[PDB]
């Protein structure tokens, strides 16, 4: 919690932060609920920041009557995306709600049906990427990204990855059933160690280039 | 009280002093070792703080 070791420098950034400036596209959305996904939820995740949310309908038209009122162009998203809506980011836009017994504990989660901006395009976005395989993997510049869906069969998700967890998969070693983020590239180069189903190993924070 | 005063001893004063000293012992022990940090309580001590470096 308190600095237990003085380093020679600072970290490049934190997951969900923008570390580079340039062309970027983000859209607002509502977190909806994982308990509302028709095909149940084979993968589950606690709406963390560095996670790829997907579209789950529109909430633009207000009113239950016959003449509606489209107050604003709003969309509702779910963490287990099937059509990629965006990678949630910019954790300075939100508030620290709570952690179920610790209101001030460090959390990256968003409450259900809350606000959020999801990045379609980003010059450089600091995220965390998991390993899709039990073995160690060295991710370099020429590597792609793919996000787990909620409808991922439990046989495919042997490691028990979260719902919207991002994953680096080299170029032709895609884990089965994963959904690729098109034209997404891994900028910084890191190496993730071998992991098992229980301990996993949260991937080190890393810059990626989105669309 | 009467029988304690029969040997020139104030039972109430001794018990009150012991209560204060016991509370002071509790405070000192909490300050030196924390209180139920293993159970998840966030009361740490001079020698049992998890943020402190290993010996």
């Amino acid at each position: 919690m308190f600095q237990k070791q003085v380093y020679r420098q600072y970290t490049p950034g934190f997951p969900g932060d923008l570390i580079e400036d340039g062309p970027k596209r983000a859209r607002p959305g509502r977190i909806m609920s994982l308990s509302a996904v028709n095909p149940a939820a084979t993968a589950t995740g606690p709406n963390r920041i560095s996670r790829a949310f997907g579209y789950a309908g529109d909430v633009s038209a207000l009113g239950e009557g016959q003449p509606k009122t489209i107050a604003a162009r709003a969309s509702e998203v779910v963490i287990g995306g099937a059509n990629f809506f965006g990678v949630l980011g910019h954790p300075k836009h939100y508030a620290l709600f709570g952690s179920a017994g610790d209101s001030l504990a460090p959390s990256y989660d968003l409450p259900d049906g809350a606000e959020g901006e999801f990045f379609d395009m980003a010059t450089g976005l600091v995220v965390e990427i998991f390993n899709g395989a039990a073995t160690a993997l060295d991710l370099d510049y020429g590597d792609l990204v793919a996000y787990v869906p909620n409808n991922l069969p439990t046989a495919d998700n042997a490691l028990g990855l979260p719902a919207g967890a991002l994953v680096g998969f080299k170029a032709g070693s895609m884990p089965t059933g994963l959904v690729q983020i098109p034209n997404a590239r891994i900028v910084n180069a890191i190496s993730l160690p071998a992991q098992s189903a229980g301990n996993l190993v949260a991937g080190v924070t890393i810059v990626q280039l989105t669309q | 009280e009467g029988r304690a005063s029969a040997i020139r001893l104030n039972s109430a004063e001794t018990k009150r002093q012991q209560a204060a000293i016991g509370l002071e012992i509790f405070r000192n022990a909490i300050g030196f070792y924390g209180w139920q940090s293993g159970l998840g309580n966030r009361t740490y001590g001079f020698l049992n703080d998890p943020n402190l470096p290993a010996f």
